[PDB]
């Protein structure tokens, strides 16, 4: 859970030393980011039903091929349990952008990520065509203010690169 | 570990939701209050030094019977080992007032921590006060009421940082108990 | 059965049996085999009833497997062919009571507000019987054949 | 029956008294939540069927009562059994509108166990439908009203059981 | 009371048929604690074996109302609610 | 493994092979707070299969993960005596046997119920459905592209219902209870041995 | 005897089936030594009647008095009731064995016992003689040191179960003093 | 670790005697269907991967709670735990398929695994129906009465080297229960 | 109207109408005007409320319109259309009259009856009508789209 107080913290740890003025430095950076990341997390935890409609069928759209007999989507609980994983993406993202790392984005959904979709054949561009959808869906004056969207931008980009 | 932010996120997994305004606040009052830790802390790490050196000479000051002939912190050694241990609980319960969390003052100091002390054969009476001393410290510098040393700041109300330091001081004393 | 509705109609009046009740009772004892063998003969072809009045019922009604419809995916399918099933038992018990009283008393008091319950259209329900009903008077003689679509016709009635 | 404020209203008379500080506690008390109360009674009109649906698709639905020798097997008591729990859900939303479970002692709970045992109704499957209906039910009305409505509800369960 | 409650009969005989009931006795029960009976029926102790403590006392039940002036010098022969 | 440049340190890696080594690897090395100055000797007896391992003590050798959902109790464990610890274990134990001996009876009614429709899958594989639509792109599906409006459920499997399902929903919440007081004995247990190796040292017990 | 173990699995009770049952106190008796328990009252059960013999045999054979004429044991009815009595009394305390608790053993049968004894004029002591006969008996059978008689049993140490029934007999043979 | 050739040897070596022709007769037909036993775990080499991705899957398709967040297969690291563990109990059940015995599924394998399972929280009856499955399949891929694909082979009984499969299984089973 | 059942409950007591009700009758009159402003927005924009919430109704539910649905063809759909008017105009008559009278006695008395007699899914009727009140809902205010689906959810139970 890498945050910016758990990378000072341990960084203290290794040496065992009183945390000092270097370790002090980094929490007053998250002072005057997280007045305004955590907007982001307002937009994304009050629209929410909307933003995961509208990035599932994103990739349907774009792999149509996926709904034929025998893929990712033959029936329709394969395409409620995909609805399902983009929302569990998206919920990571808002709390990637609440506690100020990528922490739980790892944890919960990179580490392992690759392994089992591979064993389920769950194609990784049908997934990514959903995050990348979502990340030009948004433009800055109206959903947010210029510092929510760039670091609402930064954590699903860090999600595509860490997918593919 | 954790801090006071992650720990409404755990609290929130566990009920399958997002991060909503209705616990948005706390946080944005934890958030608020940023400066007023940061000037708490300092006021600790300032007299990490002294603390343990008036902490570990009034548990003898009060116990005389530590430092004889079959006394476990009789001996030069074992001196520096009690001497050491005090400022490595100071050091985890200065991680926890930072972190505004107890998460790493759990699993990385106090975890498999009491049957260590009981092989050893350290006193429960003697480590209790021990630690519970560090705490009368660290409300009177927080505070500023320290009557031997004054620090500047800026004016206003801190029991909120005592009372979390001083909640965090005897859970520490709970575990080793 | 018969017998039993003759009897509770003469219960009712506090009289025995007039002699057009015995009569009839009569007529039904002694046409009680062909009334076996008929159910016998339905009874030991339901698989191919039910399988083909599944399909009937689906071809004239995409909707209901069709992608979300209540018979939607595999399990909803076997229960839906289940109840097929559930009525083609209850038309065999009725052949052989004579009388509509095992299909009514079981299957159809109440089954309108069971399937609203449920959210299955009563509409698919009387399809599939109807198509139920075409497959089994397909092997079945004239005579036979008419007499057992005489109850499919009842179920069909009271389930509109 | 009797709600919250025929409740206290009748425990001043009773005594002779007038209504002091405590009796003003109650109504008050009372007259805070009505609107909440009015609220979730509205959505509980709204979804009855569609809750009733939900409870006993996730309570008794695919259970052997269901199937042959169940006590609910054939259409007349799968039928039977759907209008007792509307009846249950009915009534409890009376009382949440009342705030006094008096009715429910009234005019639900006053000889159902003898009825029930009587017809062979089991009673432990019946406590069950009507707490997964309490599920669905505080689900729908959001947590406060849920609560209100859980109470008679559980009312009712123990008056059952 | 206590077997019948904790072993799920009591719906049964809590309804209105006509029902016969050869309860024994607390008595009953203790004289259980010789050997060959003892044999047969350790095994329903176990808290796994709710199945065959069903059948059992299911065996009691006799459906019918069979009062003693009814049975003098008479040799019946029913099948109570196990099936038996 | 370690290399020229790299400090030796606690291999955790999931293959571990032979899991008795394991077991043993947690015990080795269990706490942050333990040291080896003073502990007993510790592994011939596991190594050859007759001192069984303690569950807890492999517990406090892992390091810490951050979902928790069967907390550990070793902390809100309160200082009672040893003898209601004893009686607290032994509820425990009986409450976890007596949500076991149950949860198998669900999983013979899960059999049953695809017993049930046996024959019935059976008559619906070979017959041809074809649905309305949904499945090619050239139709007007609606909503039905994929889910409507938020009805995608908490997981997949709430949204299908069935026969199976039903019961399967059944299996899931009498589970959450069975591992929820499973995780309750071994907090106990690493209490009881606790106050045991309390009374192992010199002291008035 | 068959309702001494909670036996909780029902299906489809529709009063034990969700709804509250024994299971903090009923389940732990039984997973926590129930199969000794078990072995316990087998071989009580399998025993009974030779112990019964054996013990008015032991008691006879020590006081003839009861034989000879005008004594409790003779006449047919005596040495009937004798031997009916002694063997109820067995049955009662394999019971309170079997269930861990001996308050049946007070309700069934000792409630009131003595002051019947008084009023036929039942000599006491040589009663007490043949519960404490039956008390060795019972703790040879549970140590497996018969001298005569052999079970196999899973290996193993029975002796706090061997106590109970020399508690109970000590309950038995004062509450008819 | 020991093979089916190995184990006649250890069992006579604790009777002290030679090698005979008495009992080598079970070894010569070990030997004249070993040609079998090639055929038969191939067939589990070639759909090794589908094996644990129906298995896992069955086990939440009949089991919704695992994924319910708290549950044990729920995040993406537990799932790939869950997989990688599912394919190394199918790997050793292989291994004790090819050799005729089940010492190498015991010591490398079922060793200390059911308290290892206890110690981290995995559910035992979930576990044991994701060994039941893959043993399902197993047996029909023995027989090659798989329903979505079939082999090529000479024709004749294979249910001998099923049963075996089968009894490694549940041998699995067993130890984790 | 609120004064009508307040006089036919009286009267059927034989007794004037007490305080309460008429205070009630007070509060309706003193209210009438806020009534008939909500009547007139939600009368006003009747073509863009039939409009989404037909639209709603056919992505919610395909399969009316879909290739011999109930509403398939230019015709039907007109028809439906027709009909989520109709209900629209009973609202704005119930919200004037401060009860469920107008809406009750006209449109909702026998309609069960009626839609299957003709053939039509009362399920996708409701489904319109809730369309119908969340576009409806959507150009008020928080107090008065309140108001205002408190009869169109009145309409939605009737409905079932
Ligand atoms: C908390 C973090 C978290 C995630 C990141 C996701 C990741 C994830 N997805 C799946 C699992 C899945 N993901 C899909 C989705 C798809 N496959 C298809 O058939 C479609 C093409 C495609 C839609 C885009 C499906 C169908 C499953 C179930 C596996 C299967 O049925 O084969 C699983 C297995 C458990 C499950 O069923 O949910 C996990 C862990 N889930 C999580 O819990
Ligand atoms: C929290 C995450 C979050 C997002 C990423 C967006 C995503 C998003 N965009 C739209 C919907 C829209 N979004 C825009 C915005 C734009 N289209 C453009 O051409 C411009 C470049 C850009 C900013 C002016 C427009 C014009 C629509 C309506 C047309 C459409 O659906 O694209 C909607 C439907 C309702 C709405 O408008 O909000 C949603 C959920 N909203 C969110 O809540
Ligand atoms: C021989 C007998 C002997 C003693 C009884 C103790 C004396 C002593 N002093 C303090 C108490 C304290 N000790 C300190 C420590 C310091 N004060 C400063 O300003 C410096 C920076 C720093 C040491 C250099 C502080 C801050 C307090 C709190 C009260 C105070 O402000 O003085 C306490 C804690 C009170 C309690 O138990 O609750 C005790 C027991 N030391 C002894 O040697
Ligand atoms: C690493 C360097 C660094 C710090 C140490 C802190 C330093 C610091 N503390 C305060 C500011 C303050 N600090 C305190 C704290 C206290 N006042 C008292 O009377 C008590 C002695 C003590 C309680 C613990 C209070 C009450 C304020 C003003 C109110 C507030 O800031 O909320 C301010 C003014 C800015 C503000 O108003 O927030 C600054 C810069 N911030 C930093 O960037
Ligand atoms: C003169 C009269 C006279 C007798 C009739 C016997 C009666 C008798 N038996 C035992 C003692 C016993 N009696 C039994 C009972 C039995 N042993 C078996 O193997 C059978 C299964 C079962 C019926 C025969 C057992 C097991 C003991 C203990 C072992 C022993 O002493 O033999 C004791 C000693 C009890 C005590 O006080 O500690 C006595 C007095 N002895 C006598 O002195
Ligand atoms: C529930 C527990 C329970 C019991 C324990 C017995 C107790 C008991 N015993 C007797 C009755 C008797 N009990 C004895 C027994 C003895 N006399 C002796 O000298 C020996 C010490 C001892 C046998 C070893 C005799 C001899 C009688 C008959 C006395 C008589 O003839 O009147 C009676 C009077 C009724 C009768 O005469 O049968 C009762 C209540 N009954 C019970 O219901
Ligand atoms: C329903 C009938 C029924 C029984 C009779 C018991 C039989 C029984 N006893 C034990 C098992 C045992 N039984 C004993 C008891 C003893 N061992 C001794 O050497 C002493 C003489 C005696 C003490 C009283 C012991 C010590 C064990 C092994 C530990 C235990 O499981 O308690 C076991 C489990 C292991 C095994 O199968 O052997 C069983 C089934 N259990 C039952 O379910
Ligand atoms: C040589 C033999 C050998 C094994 C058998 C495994 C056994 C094993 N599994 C896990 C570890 C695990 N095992 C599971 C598995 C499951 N949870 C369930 O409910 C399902 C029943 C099952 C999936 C099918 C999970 C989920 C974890 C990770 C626990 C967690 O992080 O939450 C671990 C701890 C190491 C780790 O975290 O990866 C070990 C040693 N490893 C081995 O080396
Ligand atoms: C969502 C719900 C869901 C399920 C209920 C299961 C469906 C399922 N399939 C099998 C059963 C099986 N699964 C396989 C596996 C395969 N078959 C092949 O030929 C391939 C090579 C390979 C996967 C690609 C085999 C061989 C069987 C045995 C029956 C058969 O031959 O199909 C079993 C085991 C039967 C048992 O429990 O005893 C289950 C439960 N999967 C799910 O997803
Ligand atoms: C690594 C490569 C390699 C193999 C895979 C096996 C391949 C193999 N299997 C068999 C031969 C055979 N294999 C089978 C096995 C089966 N037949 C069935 O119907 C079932 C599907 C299956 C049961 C498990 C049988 C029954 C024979 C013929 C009888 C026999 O060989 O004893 C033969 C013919 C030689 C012989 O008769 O022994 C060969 C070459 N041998 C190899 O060198
Ligand atoms: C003996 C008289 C009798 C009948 C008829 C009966 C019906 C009955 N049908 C059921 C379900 C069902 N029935 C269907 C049927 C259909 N879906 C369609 O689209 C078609 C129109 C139709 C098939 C022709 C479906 C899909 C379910 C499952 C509904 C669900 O679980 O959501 C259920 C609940 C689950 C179960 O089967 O136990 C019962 C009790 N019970 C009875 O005692
Ligand atoms: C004021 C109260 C009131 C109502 C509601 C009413 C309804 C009504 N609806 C009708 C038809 C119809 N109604 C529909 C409606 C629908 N099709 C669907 O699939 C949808 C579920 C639904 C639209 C939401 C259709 C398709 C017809 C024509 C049926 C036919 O002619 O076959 C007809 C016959 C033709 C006509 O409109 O005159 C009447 C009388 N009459 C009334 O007096």
């Amino acid at each position: 859970m890498k945050s910016v107080i758990t990378t000072v913290v341990s960084a203290a740890d290794a040496a065992g030393r009183f945390p000092s003025n270097s370790d002090l430095e980094s929490i007053q950076g998250n002072i005057q980011r997280s007045a305004a990341r955590l907007e982001a997390a307002e937009k994304l935890a009050g629209n929410h039903e909307a933003v995961v409609k509208e990035a599932g069928d994103a990739c349907f759209a774009k792999y149509a091929y996926l709904k034929n007999p025998g893929e990712a989507g033959e029936n329709q609980e394969k395409i409620n349990k995909c609805y399902r994983d983009v929302d569990h993406y998206m919920r990571l993202v808002n709390y990637c952008l609440v506690v100020g790392g990528t922490g739980p984005l790892d944890e919960w959904g990179i580490a392992g990520a690759r392994e089992v979709y591979r064993t389920l054949n769950l194609p990784t561009s049908a997934y990514v065509a959903s995050i990348a959808y979502t990340r030009d869906r948004l433009c800055v004056p109206r959903d947010m203010s210029a510092q929510a969207g760039v670091e609402f931008s930064a954590y699903l980009d860090y999600l595509i690169n860490a997918l593919s | 570990m954790l801090d006071a932010f992650s720990r409404v996120v755990v609290n929130s997994d566990a009920k399958a939701a997002y991060v909503g305004g209705s616990d948005l606040q706390a946080l944005k009052s934890f958030i608020a209050d940023g400066n007023k830790r940061l000037d708490a802390v300092n006021s600790i790490v300032s007299n990490a030094s002294c603390m343990v050196s008036d902490a570990v000479s009034g548990m003898i000051c009060e116990n005389p019977g530590l430092i004889s002939p079959g006394g476990n912190c009789y001996t030069n050694r074992r001196m520096a080992a009690c001497l050491r241990d005090g400022e490595i609980i100071l050091r985890y319960v200065s991680y926890a007032l930072l972190a505004g969390d107890a998460s790493v003052l759990e699993d990385r100091c106090l975890n498999g921590l009491k049957e260590t002390y009981i092989a050893l054969g350290v006193p429960t009476n003697s480590s209790i006060r021990a630690v519970s001393i560090m705490k009368a410290q660290a409300v009177a510098f927080i505070t500023n009421t320290a009557t031997e040393r004054k620090m500047s700041f800026a004016a206003g109300d801190c029991t909120s940082l005592a009372s979390e330091v001083a909640s965090y001081f005897d859970r520490v004393g709970a575990a080793i108990s | 059965s018969i017998v039993t509705k003759s009897i509770v109609n003469a219960d009712a009046e506090a009289r025995y049996l007039s002699p057009g009740e015995l009569d009839r009772i009569k007529s039904f004892v002694l046409s009680g085999q062909r009334r076996l063998r008929i159910a016998q003969t339905l009874t030991e072809n339901r698989e191919r009833i039910v399988k083909q009045g599944g399909q009937q019922l689906f071809q004239r009604r995409p909707d209901v497997v069709s992608p979300g419809g209540n018979a939607y995916g595999e399990e909803m399918t076997a229960t839906c062919l289940r109840d097929l099933d559930y009525y083609l038992r209850l038309v065999t018990y009725g052949i052989i009571a004579g009388d509509v009283t095992p299909i009514e008393e079981i299957g159809l008091v109440g089954v309108k507000e069971m399937y609203s319950a449920l959210g299955t259209p009563i509409s698919g329900v009387a399809e599939g019987i109807r198509c139920m009903k075409d497959v089994a008077c397909s092997l079945l003689s004239g005579e036979d054949a008419a007499e057992v679509g005489f109850y499919f016709d009842y179920t069909l009635a009271a389930m509109q | 029956m009797q709600d919250a404020i025929t409740s206290v209203i009748n425990a001043a008379d009773v005594q002779g008294k007038y209504l002091d500080a405590n009796s003003v506690e109650k109504l008050r008390g009372y007259f805070q939540t009505g609107e909440l109360r009015v609220r979730a009674a509205a959505t509980i009109a709204a979804n009855a069927a569609t809750i009733i649906k939900e409870a006993v698709a996730k309570s008794l639905l695919y259970s052997d009562i269901t199937r042959p020798g169940g006590n609910m097997y054939t259409t007349r008591r799968y039928a039977a059994c759907i209008r007792d729990l509307d009846y249950y859900l009915r009534y409890a939303t009376y009382g949440m509108l009342a705030g006094d479970p008096s009715i429910l002692d009234e005019r639900v709970l006053n000889g159902l166990k003898e009825t029930y045992n009587s017809l062979g109704v089991p009673i432990g499957a019946t406590i069950q439908a009507i707490q997964a209906m309490k599920e669905v039910t505080g689900s729908l009305v959001g947590s406060d009203a849920g609560k209100e409505m859980g109470l008679y509800f559980d009312y009712i369960c123990s008056g059952l059981s | 009371v206590k077997l019948l409650n904790e072993s799920g009969v009591e719906k049964l005989v809590e309804q209105a048929g006509p029902y016969t009931v050869f309860a024994p006795t607390d008595d009953a029960f203790a004289a259980l604690l010789e050997p060959h009976s003892f044999n047969k029926l350790a095994t329903l102790l176990r808290p796994e074996n709710n199945d065959a403590l069903r059948k059992v006392l299911m065996h009691h039940v006799i459906p019918g109302a069979f009062t003693s002036a009814s049975l003098m010098d008479r040799a019946v022969t029913v099948k109570s609610l196990a099936g038996e | 493994v370690f290399g020229l440049d790299t400090v030796p340190y606690m291999r955790f890696r999931g293959t571990y092979a032979p899991n008795s080594t394991f077991n043993l690897q947690c015990r080795l090395q269990g706490g942050w707070a333990r040291s080896d100055k003073k502990l007993p000797m510790m592994s011939m007896l596991p190594l050859n299969n007759k001192a069984a391992i303690m569950p807890h003590q492999i517990v406090d050798g892992l390091p810490v993960i951050p979902n928790s959902e069967h907390p550990s109790q070793k902390y809100n464990v309160p200082k009672v005596s040893r003898e209601k610890l004893q009686r607290e274990l032994l509820i425990a134990q009986g409450k976890a046997n007596a949500l076991q001996i149950e949860l198998d009876a669900a999983y013979t009614s899960l059999a049953s119920s695809r017993a049930f429709l046996a024959p019935f899958a059976a008559m619906a594989a070979d017959m041809d459905i074809r649905p309305l639509y949904g499945k090619n792109p050239q139709v007007f599906a609606g909503q039905f592209l994929g889910v409507g409006a938020g009805q995608w459920g908490k997981t997949g499997a709430d949204t299908v219902r069935g026969r199976s399902r039903r019961v399967a929903a059944d299996i899931g919440v009498k589970e959450f209870q069975l591992e929820r007081v499973k995780q309750l004995v071994v907090d106990l247990q690493r209490a009881l041995a606790l106050e045991d190796a309390e009374a192992d040292a010199p002291a008035t017990s």
